[PDB]
């Protein structure tokens, strides 16, 4: 039932009023070039457990947050702690392809 | 969200609220949207702050010069521009402005 | 059916490349300064007044030096 998924997505929503305050000592991946900031570490260590919970998600920061660096040190993570190296699809607004390619080039240069 | 639903996507098990389904539909959307939020990640820039980059705006107050006081108040007197501001047309005043 | 070692390995060739494909925007220092700071001229004959702070010897104790240099032997 879909009540069990939301339920265990709610069990792995940050907690605390700005969901800023998260013990889980999460060190950046070897891969990526870079000091993640501590909301985008927080950011970063959520997408990782809704991977192992095969689980999606919805990002809704706000603009300017680096949603995108959040995106690629996910993809670092999978890399260097899951190993999953596959073939991954980010599909973007045709003025954002650059910049995307450029973020990834510039924060992960080892991805193909 | 959730691949594979039991529900098929294009079968909207809701039609237009009538009047006596509004409260079913609302009820219904409430419910949908809690079941969504969980999956929703959202962090406004008051709440990252104390992280974000700080933009200062600064305001500096410069004196008019000698000159320019003169064709100010010049511009100002002007029977024209006092005729302009008395009928008050939109267009006339934005022009003085 | 790769092992994460030839992984890594691959991963540090690829962002050799990818750096160097990014230098062609990122690139913008080394190659402006060695572009605009030449070491040489134009050809044809030269002749080069220098003068230099040296070190006397028996702020520090100081004194100025001229060189006169000359880019061929016919001048």
């Amino acid at each position: 039932d879909i009540a069990d998924v939301t339920a265990v997505a709610e069990a792995i929503l940050p907690k605390g009023s700005a969901r800023v305050t998260t013990s889980v000592k999460f060190n950046a991946p070897s891969l990526l070039y870079g000091a993640l900031r501590d909301y985008q570490k927080i950011g970063l260590d959520w997408l990782a457990k809704l991977y192992r919970k095969n689980l999606n998600g919805i990002l809704a920061d706000e603009a300017g947050l680096g949603k995108t660096v959040q995106i690629i040190a996910f993809f670092a993570h999978l890399a260097c702690n899951e190993g999953n190296w596959g073939p991954h699809l980010v599909v973007v607004r045709s003025c954002n392809i650059l910049k995307w390619e450029l973020e990834l080039k510039r924060w992960c240069p080892g991805l193909k | 969200l959730v691949p594979g639903i039991s529900r098929p996507y294009l079968s909207s098990p809701l039609r237009a609220p009538s009047e006596e389904s509004q409260d079913y539909y609302h009820k219904v959307v409430i419910r949908l949207h809690r079941v969504t939020q969980p999956f929703i990640l959202r962090r406004t820039k008051r709440d990252v702050e104390k992280q974000l980059t700080k933009k200062y705006e600064h305001v500096l107050k410069c004196r008019l010069s000698n000159r320019q006081k003169a064709l100010y108040e010049d511009v100002i007197l002007q029977p024209g521009t006092q005729e302009a501001l008395k009928s008050g047309h939109f267009v006339n005043v934005l022009s003085i402005l | 059916p790769l092992t994460q070692e030839e992984l890594l390995r691959e991963a540090k060739i690829t962002e050799e490349l990818n750096l160097r494909s990014l230098e062609t925007y990122e690139r913008l220092e080394a190659d402006k300064k060695k572009q605009v700071h030449k070491k040489r001229k134009c050809p044809g004959p030269i002749i080069t007044y220098h003068s230099v702070t040296v070190p006397l010897v028996g702020p520090p104790a100081r004194c100025s030096r001229t060189f006169i240099t000359f880019s061929d032997d016919a001048t």
